[PDB]
Protein backbone atom coordinates (compact mmCIF):
# COMPACT_ATOMS: atom_id res chain seq x y z
CA UNK A 1 0.00 0.00 0.00
CA UNK A 2 2.78 2.19 1.07
CA UNK A 3 6.48 2.00 1.90
CA UNK A 4 6.88 0.12 5.33
CA UNK A 5 8.51 2.46 7.73
CA UNK A 6 11.01 -0.42 9.18
CA UNK A 7 12.40 -4.31 7.83
CA UNK A 8 10.08 -7.10 9.32
CA UNK A 9 13.22 -9.06 9.70
CA UNK A 10 15.59 -6.92 10.97
CA UNK A 11 14.19 -2.91 11.65
CA UNK A 12 16.38 -1.46 9.76
CA UNK A 13 14.69 2.27 8.57
CA UNK A 14 13.64 1.71 4.79
CA UNK A 15 10.92 3.95 4.28
CA UNK A 16 13.01 7.16 3.70
CA UNK A 17 14.39 5.40 0.73
CA UNK A 18 11.43 4.98 -1.24
CA UNK A 19 11.69 8.80 -3.58
CA UNK A 20 15.85 8.22 -3.51
CA UNK A 21 14.86 4.29 -5.02
CA UNK A 22 12.67 5.72 -7.57
CA UNK A 23 15.17 8.74 -8.78
CA UNK A 24 17.86 6.14 -8.81
CA UNK A 25 15.81 3.80 -11.47
CA UNK A 26 14.46 7.15 -13.35
CA UNK A 27 18.58 7.47 -13.82
CA UNK A 28 18.91 4.67 -15.49
CA UNK A 29 20.49 2.14 -12.61
CA UNK A 30 19.99 -1.37 -12.43
CA UNK A 31 17.83 -2.16 -9.46
CA UNK A 32 20.83 -4.17 -7.58
CA UNK A 33 22.96 -1.36 -8.04
CA UNK A 34 20.49 1.16 -7.03
CA UNK A 35 19.88 -0.76 -3.77
CA UNK A 36 23.42 -0.61 -3.50
CA UNK A 37 23.73 2.88 -3.65
CA UNK A 38 21.04 3.68 -0.88
CA UNK A 39 23.17 1.21 1.54
CA UNK A 40 20.89 -1.73 1.80
CA UNK A 41 23.48 -5.05 2.14
CA UNK A 42 21.11 -7.55 3.84
CA UNK A 43 19.00 -9.13 1.38
CA UNK A 44 16.26 -9.12 3.94
CA UNK A 45 16.15 -5.29 3.56
CA UNK A 46 16.45 -5.72 0.18
CA UNK A 47 13.55 -7.84 -0.01
CA UNK A 48 11.33 -4.85 1.25
CA UNK A 49 12.17 -2.38 -1.10
CA UNK A 50 12.26 -4.77 -4.38
CA UNK A 51 9.34 -6.22 -4.12
CA UNK A 52 6.94 -3.22 -2.68
CA UNK A 53 3.79 -2.43 -5.02
CA UNK A 54 2.49 0.84 -4.10
CA UNK A 55 -1.20 0.60 -4.26
CA UNK A 56 -1.75 4.20 -2.22
CA UNK A 57 -1.66 5.87 -5.83
CA UNK A 58 -4.22 3.59 -6.86
CA UNK A 59 -6.33 4.91 -3.92
CA UNK A 60 -5.91 8.50 -4.24
CA UNK A 61 -7.70 8.57 -7.93
CA UNK A 62 -11.06 8.30 -6.28
CA UNK A 63 -12.39 11.67 -5.27
CA UNK A 64 -12.54 12.64 -1.36
CA UNK A 65 -15.42 11.76 0.43
CA UNK A 66 -15.62 15.11 2.48
CA UNK A 67 -14.35 18.70 1.36
CA UNK B 1 -8.27 -20.30 -55.89
CA UNK B 2 -6.87 -16.89 -57.82
CA UNK B 3 -10.22 -17.17 -60.19
CA UNK B 4 -11.94 -13.78 -59.54
CA UNK B 5 -15.32 -15.51 -59.52
CA UNK B 6 -13.91 -17.78 -56.12
CA UNK B 7 -12.69 -14.35 -54.89
CA UNK B 8 -15.86 -12.94 -55.07
CA UNK B 9 -18.11 -15.81 -53.86
CA UNK B 10 -15.67 -16.13 -50.77
CA UNK B 11 -15.40 -12.61 -49.95
CA UNK B 12 -19.49 -12.20 -50.16
CA UNK B 13 -19.68 -15.07 -48.09
CA UNK B 14 -17.47 -14.00 -45.33
CA UNK B 15 -19.38 -10.16 -45.21
CA UNK B 16 -22.73 -11.64 -45.37
CA UNK B 17 -22.46 -13.52 -42.59
CA UNK B 18 -20.93 -10.28 -40.27
CA UNK B 19 -23.45 -8.29 -40.49
CA UNK B 20 -26.02 -9.24 -37.68
CA UNK B 21 -27.70 -7.14 -35.98
CA UNK B 22 -31.78 -7.19 -34.76
CA UNK B 23 -32.22 -5.43 -31.49
CA UNK B 24 -32.75 -1.38 -31.98
CA UNK B 25 -31.68 0.81 -29.66
CA UNK B 26 -34.01 3.49 -27.86
CA UNK B 27 -33.69 6.22 -25.21
CA UNK B 28 -36.64 5.65 -22.27
CA UNK B 29 -37.86 9.13 -20.99
CA UNK B 30 -40.19 7.81 -18.14
CA UNK B 31 -41.54 4.54 -16.20
CA UNK B 32 -42.25 2.02 -18.63
CA UNK B 33 -44.99 0.97 -15.95
CA UNK B 34 -47.22 3.96 -16.34
CA UNK B 35 -49.30 3.05 -19.32
CA UNK B 36 -50.00 -0.13 -17.67
CA UNK B 37 -51.15 1.74 -14.28
CA UNK B 38 -52.70 4.82 -16.03
CA UNK B 39 -55.09 1.95 -18.16
CA UNK B 40 -55.82 0.14 -15.18
CA UNK B 41 -57.13 3.16 -13.59
CA UNK B 42 -59.05 4.43 -16.55
CA UNK B 43 -60.48 0.70 -16.57
CA UNK B 44 -61.42 0.98 -12.66
CA UNK B 45 -63.25 4.20 -13.15
CA UNK B 46 -65.28 2.76 -16.42
CA UNK B 47 -65.83 -0.19 -14.58
CA UNK B 48 -67.34 1.54 -11.70
CA UNK B 49 -69.56 3.37 -14.01
CA UNK B 50 -71.00 0.48 -15.71
CA UNK B 51 -71.49 -1.24 -12.37
CA UNK C 1 -50.45 -1.04 -32.44
CA UNK C 2 -47.02 0.18 -30.67
CA UNK C 3 -44.12 -0.50 -28.21
CA UNK C 4 -45.30 -2.61 -25.19
CA UNK C 5 -43.29 -3.21 -22.44
CA UNK C 6 -42.73 -7.09 -21.93
CA UNK C 7 -40.34 -7.00 -19.13
CA UNK C 8 -36.69 -6.11 -17.38
CA UNK C 9 -33.99 -8.05 -18.05
CA UNK C 10 -30.77 -7.95 -16.51
CA UNK C 11 -26.94 -6.65 -17.86
CA UNK C 12 -24.14 -8.18 -17.11
CA UNK C 13 -21.58 -5.70 -16.27
CA UNK C 14 -18.71 -3.98 -19.17
CA UNK C 15 -20.92 -5.94 -21.89
CA UNK C 16 -21.95 -4.06 -25.10
CA UNK C 17 -25.13 -2.77 -23.42
CA UNK C 18 -23.84 -1.90 -20.16
CA UNK C 19 -23.23 1.81 -19.13
CA UNK C 20 -19.33 1.28 -18.09
CA UNK C 21 -18.81 0.08 -21.86
CA UNK C 22 -17.53 3.65 -23.44
CA UNK C 23 -16.63 5.25 -20.00
CA UNK C 24 -12.83 5.78 -20.10
CA UNK C 25 -10.39 5.53 -17.47
CA UNK C 26 -10.98 8.81 -15.88
CA UNK C 27 -14.89 8.85 -15.62
CA UNK C 28 -14.65 5.29 -14.12
CA UNK C 29 -12.53 6.14 -11.31
CA UNK C 30 -15.58 9.05 -11.07
CA UNK C 31 -18.07 6.42 -10.97
CA UNK C 32 -16.40 4.59 -8.16
CA UNK C 33 -15.52 2.01 -10.16
CA UNK C 34 -12.63 -0.58 -9.98
CA UNK C 35 -10.34 -0.01 -13.57
CA UNK C 36 -9.13 -3.59 -12.94
CA UNK C 37 -12.84 -4.99 -12.44
CA UNK C 38 -13.63 -7.07 -15.76
CA UNK C 39 -17.28 -7.64 -15.58
CA UNK C 40 -19.01 -10.88 -16.82
CA UNK C 41 -21.53 -10.86 -13.94
CA UNK C 42 -24.84 -9.60 -12.89
CA UNK C 43 -26.46 -7.16 -10.02
CA UNK C 44 -29.67 -8.42 -8.28
CA UNK C 45 -31.00 -6.80 -5.23
CA UNK D 1 -29.14 18.65 14.35
CA UNK D 2 -27.51 15.60 13.17
CA UNK D 3 -24.69 16.07 10.29
CA UNK D 4 -24.59 14.25 6.85
CA UNK D 5 -23.11 14.84 3.42
CA UNK D 6 -23.65 13.94 0.00
CA UNK D 7 -22.17 10.81 -1.38
CA UNK D 8 -21.33 12.70 -5.06
CA UNK D 9 -21.12 16.89 -4.12
CA UNK D 10 -19.42 16.13 -0.66
CA UNK D 11 -21.78 18.88 0.91
CA UNK D 12 -22.75 18.98 4.15
CA UNK D 13 -26.18 19.75 5.58
CA UNK D 14 -28.35 18.79 8.50
CA UNK D 15 -31.61 16.91 8.81
CA UNK D 16 -34.85 16.85 11.31
CA UNK D 17 -36.11 13.12 10.54
CA UNK D 18 -39.02 14.81 8.52
CA UNK D 19 -37.32 15.58 4.68
CA UNK D 20 -36.84 12.70 2.59
CA UNK D 21 -32.90 11.49 2.11
CA UNK D 22 -32.08 13.25 -0.58
CA UNK D 23 -28.64 15.73 -0.97
CA UNK D 24 -29.85 19.76 -1.33
CA UNK D 25 -27.97 20.81 -4.09
CA UNK D 26 -27.16 18.19 -6.82
CA UNK D 27 -30.28 15.79 -5.82
CA UNK D 28 -28.10 12.90 -4.84
CA UNK D 29 -29.97 9.88 -3.22
CA UNK D 30 -26.94 8.42 -1.17
CA UNK D 31 -25.83 10.38 1.92
CA UNK D 32 -23.16 9.43 4.71
CA UNK D 33 -23.42 10.14 8.21
CA UNK D 34 -20.13 12.55 9.27
CA UNK D 35 -17.65 11.62 11.88
CA UNK D 36 -18.81 11.62 16.04
CA UNK D 37 -16.94 14.18 18.00
CA UNK D 38 -16.11 11.83 20.79
CA UNK D 39 -12.25 11.33 21.40
CA UNK D 40 -11.00 9.20 19.41
CA UNK D 41 -7.48 7.59 20.59
CA UNK D 42 -5.06 4.85 19.24
CA UNK D 43 -2.22 3.10 21.18
CA UNK D 44 0.10 3.32 18.07
CA UNK D 45 1.22 -0.54 18.56
CA UNK E 1 -48.27 49.63 16.46
CA UNK E 2 -45.86 50.42 18.69
CA UNK E 3 -42.10 51.23 17.22
CA UNK E 4 -39.80 48.17 17.11
CA UNK E 5 -36.69 47.88 19.26
CA UNK E 6 -33.21 46.88 18.67
CA UNK E 7 -34.25 43.55 19.64
CA UNK E 8 -36.59 43.09 18.08
CA UNK E 9 -34.95 43.67 14.38
CA UNK E 10 -32.13 41.43 16.17
CA UNK E 11 -34.64 38.30 16.59
CA UNK E 12 -35.40 38.65 12.69
CA UNK E 13 -31.37 38.56 11.54
CA UNK E 14 -31.00 36.58 8.25
CA UNK E 15 -27.39 35.95 7.91
CA UNK E 16 -25.54 35.64 4.21
CA UNK E 17 -25.18 31.95 5.24
CA UNK E 18 -28.87 31.52 6.25
CA UNK E 19 -29.77 33.41 2.95
CA UNK E 20 -27.46 30.76 0.93
CA UNK E 21 -29.08 27.71 3.22
CA UNK E 22 -33.07 29.75 2.59
CA UNK E 23 -32.16 31.33 -1.01
CA UNK E 24 -33.78 28.55 -2.98
CA UNK E 25 -37.14 28.16 -1.18
CA UNK E 26 -40.24 29.21 -3.35
CA UNK E 27 -41.32 31.25 -0.16
CA UNK E 28 -38.04 33.09 0.32
CA UNK E 29 -39.61 35.75 -2.18
CA UNK E 30 -42.07 36.73 0.04
CA UNK E 31 -39.82 35.78 3.28
CA UNK E 32 -37.36 38.26 2.24
CA UNK E 33 -39.63 40.69 1.35
CA UNK E 34 -39.62 43.87 3.86
CA UNK E 35 -36.63 42.81 5.99
CA UNK E 36 -33.77 44.89 7.15
CA UNK E 37 -30.06 43.79 6.93
CA UNK E 38 -27.19 45.07 7.26
CA UNK E 39 -25.55 45.89 3.56
CA UNK E 40 -22.17 46.77 2.35
CA UNK E 41 -22.25 50.19 1.00
CA UNK E 42 -18.73 49.64 -1.01
CA UNK E 43 -18.69 53.22 -2.10
CA UNK E 44 -17.12 51.67 3.58
CA UNK E 45 -20.05 52.57 6.09
CA UNK E 46 -22.51 49.52 6.10
CA UNK E 47 -26.39 50.77 6.10
CA UNK E 48 -29.40 49.36 6.54
CA UNK E 49 -31.90 48.85 3.04
CA UNK E 50 -35.66 48.20 2.74
CA UNK E 51 -36.44 44.87 0.57
CA UNK E 52 -38.89 46.43 -2.02
CA UNK E 53 -38.47 42.62 -3.07
CA UNK E 54 -36.62 40.18 -5.25
CA UNK E 55 -35.48 39.06 -9.02
CA UNK E 56 -33.83 36.34 -10.79
CA UNK E 57 -31.69 37.14 -13.18
CA UNK E 58 -30.42 34.42 -15.51
CA UNK E 59 -27.51 34.64 -16.93
CA UNK E 60 -25.91 36.41 -13.88
CA UNK E 61 -24.77 33.87 -12.01
CA UNK E 62 -22.58 34.63 -8.71
CA UNK E 63 -20.27 33.08 -5.94
CA UNK E 64 -22.23 33.82 -3.10
CA UNK E 65 -19.73 32.01 -0.74
CA UNK E 66 -17.28 29.78 -2.50
CA UNK E 67 -16.47 29.12 -6.30
CA UNK E 68 -19.35 26.39 -6.39
CA UNK E 69 -21.73 28.10 -4.83
CA UNK E 70 -23.18 29.38 -7.52
CA UNK E 71 -26.43 31.99 -7.31
CA UNK E 72 -28.92 33.39 -9.54
CA UNK E 73 -30.69 35.31 -7.09
CA UNK E 74 -30.82 38.71 -6.58
CA UNK E 75 -32.46 41.36 -4.13
CA UNK E 76 -34.29 44.46 -5.19
CA UNK E 77 -33.36 46.77 -1.98
CA UNK E 78 -33.61 50.25 -1.50
CA UNK E 79 -32.02 53.11 0.79
CA UNK E 80 -34.15 55.95 2.14
CA UNK E 81 -32.31 58.61 1.17
CA UNK E 82 -31.02 56.96 -2.20
CA UNK E 83 -33.05 55.09 -4.75
CA UNK E 84 -33.60 51.62 -5.72
CA UNK E 85 -30.33 49.32 -5.94
CA UNK E 86 -30.87 45.84 -7.59
CA UNK E 87 -27.86 43.90 -5.16
CA UNK E 88 -26.92 40.36 -4.93
CA UNK E 89 -27.19 38.14 -1.89
CA UNK E 90 -23.52 37.74 -0.80
CA UNK E 91 -23.19 41.93 -0.33
CA UNK E 92 -24.80 41.34 2.96
CA UNK E 93 -22.79 40.93 5.82
CA UNK E 94 -23.65 38.40 8.66
CA UNK E 95 -22.39 41.03 11.21
CA UNK E 96 -25.46 42.20 13.75
CA UNK E 97 -26.60 46.00 13.38
CA UNK E 98 -25.21 48.56 15.06
CA UNK E 99 -26.20 51.60 16.80
CA UNK E 100 -25.33 54.29 14.55
CA UNK E 101 -26.43 52.33 11.80
CA UNK E 102 -29.78 52.09 12.54
CA UNK E 103 -30.24 55.52 14.16
CA UNK E 104 -28.93 56.93 10.72
CA UNK E 105 -31.62 54.96 9.27
CA UNK E 106 -33.78 56.18 11.28
CA UNK E 107 -32.99 59.92 10.52
CA UNK E 108 -33.41 58.86 6.71
CA UNK E 109 -36.61 57.64 7.22
CA UNK E 110 -38.38 60.67 9.18
CA UNK E 111 -36.24 62.77 6.48
CA UNK E 112 -38.50 60.99 3.45
CA UNK E 113 -41.52 60.74 5.84
CA UNK E 114 -41.56 57.34 6.65
CA UNK E 115 -42.40 54.96 9.52
CA UNK E 116 -40.64 51.85 10.86
CA UNK E 117 -42.36 48.69 10.40
CA UNK E 118 -45.13 47.91 13.12
CA UNK E 119 -44.26 45.14 16.32
CA UNK E 120 -46.98 42.49 15.22
CA UNK E 121 -46.03 42.75 11.74
CA UNK E 122 -41.92 41.99 13.40
CA UNK E 123 -43.85 39.20 15.04
CA UNK E 124 -45.53 38.37 11.77
CA UNK E 125 -42.01 38.66 10.08
CA UNK E 126 -40.23 36.52 12.69
CA UNK E 127 -43.24 33.46 12.35
CA UNK E 128 -42.35 33.96 9.07
CA UNK E 129 -38.76 32.77 9.18
CA UNK E 130 -38.84 30.26 11.49
CA UNK E 131 -41.62 28.17 9.86
CA UNK E 132 -40.24 29.02 6.84
CA UNK E 133 -36.65 27.64 8.22
CA UNK E 134 -38.06 24.40 9.86
CA UNK E 135 -39.83 23.57 6.88
CA UNK E 136 -39.66 20.39 5.81
CA UNK E 137 -39.38 20.22 1.83
CA UNK E 138 -41.44 18.04 -0.50
CA UNK E 139 -39.85 15.22 -2.75
CA UNK E 140 -41.50 17.85 -5.96
CA UNK E 141 -40.04 20.85 -4.14
CA UNK E 142 -36.85 19.27 -3.81
CA UNK E 143 -36.88 18.11 -7.46
CA UNK E 144 -37.60 21.47 -8.56
CA UNK E 145 -34.93 23.19 -6.69
CA UNK E 146 -32.26 20.28 -7.90
CA UNK E 147 -33.29 21.17 -11.42
CA UNK E 148 -32.98 24.96 -10.59
CA UNK E 149 -29.76 24.74 -9.58
CA UNK E 150 -28.81 22.41 -12.35
CA UNK E 151 -29.46 24.71 -14.77
CA UNK E 152 -27.28 27.24 -12.80
CA UNK E 153 -24.67 24.42 -12.60
CA UNK E 154 -21.96 25.43 -15.23
CA UNK E 155 -20.16 22.01 -14.64
CA UNK E 156 -19.55 18.96 -12.22
CA UNK E 157 -17.83 15.90 -12.75
CA UNK E 158 -20.41 12.90 -12.01
CA UNK E 159 -23.08 15.43 -13.72
CA UNK E 160 -20.54 15.59 -16.71
CA UNK E 161 -20.34 11.85 -16.73
CA UNK E 162 -24.11 11.12 -16.73
CA UNK E 163 -24.56 13.40 -19.52
CA UNK E 164 -21.61 12.14 -21.85
CA UNK E 165 -23.50 8.90 -20.76
CA UNK E 166 -26.95 9.90 -21.87
CA UNK E 167 -25.46 10.74 -25.56
CA UNK E 168 -23.81 7.70 -25.59
CA UNK E 169 -27.21 6.25 -25.39
CA UNK E 170 -28.68 8.97 -27.89
CA UNK E 171 -26.09 7.94 -30.02
CA UNK E 172 -26.23 4.38 -30.32
CA UNK E 173 -30.37 5.08 -30.44
CA UNK E 174 -29.65 7.44 -33.84
CA UNK E 175 -26.90 4.77 -34.98
CA UNK E 176 -29.48 2.00 -34.72
CA UNK E 177 -32.20 3.91 -36.67
CA UNK E 178 -30.23 4.87 -39.40
CA UNK E 179 -30.25 8.68 -38.84
CA UNK E 180 -26.64 9.98 -40.33
CA UNK E 181 -27.47 13.57 -39.22
CA UNK E 182 -28.29 13.63 -36.14
CA UNK E 183 -25.37 11.44 -35.23
CA UNK E 184 -22.54 13.83 -36.45
CA UNK E 185 -24.18 16.24 -34.04
CA UNK E 186 -24.11 14.09 -30.95
CA UNK E 187 -20.31 13.46 -32.40
CA UNK E 188 -19.55 16.53 -32.17
CA UNK E 189 -20.72 17.79 -28.90
CA UNK E 190 -19.51 14.59 -27.57
CA UNK E 191 -15.90 15.95 -28.70
CA UNK E 192 -16.91 19.30 -27.81
CA UNK E 193 -17.74 18.24 -24.13
CA UNK E 194 -14.44 15.54 -24.12
CA UNK E 195 -10.58 15.91 -24.03
CA UNK E 196 -10.83 15.35 -20.51
CA UNK E 197 -6.91 15.12 -18.78
ZN1 LIG F 1 16.43 -6.08 7.13
ZN1 LIG G 1 -24.86 16.35 -3.56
Amino acid sequence: MIIPVRCFSCGKVVGDKWDAYLRLLEEGKQEGDALDELKLKRYCCRRMVLTHVDLIEKFLRYNPLEK
Amino acid sequence: FQSTTHQKLAKALSAKQKKESYARSVVTKEDPEERQRRLESQENERYRLER
Amino acid sequence: GNKVHIGKVPIMLRSKFCSLRTLDEVDLYKMKECPYDMGGYFVIN
Amino acid sequence: GVKYTCGACAHNFSLNKSDPVRCKECGHRVIYKARTKRMIQFDAR
Amino acid sequence: SKPATLSDINKIIFGRTAMSKYWYYPEFDDVVKGMYLRLNTGSSPYKVVEVLGSQRIKGSAYGLNSKENNCDMYLKVAFPNQKEMVRPLFVFSDSSITHPEFDLFLRELDAEGLSVMDLRDVDYKYHQLKEMSSRSLSNDEVNSIVKMKQSLSSNTGFNTVLKKAQLQEELEEARDAHDHERVARIEAELKSIGAES
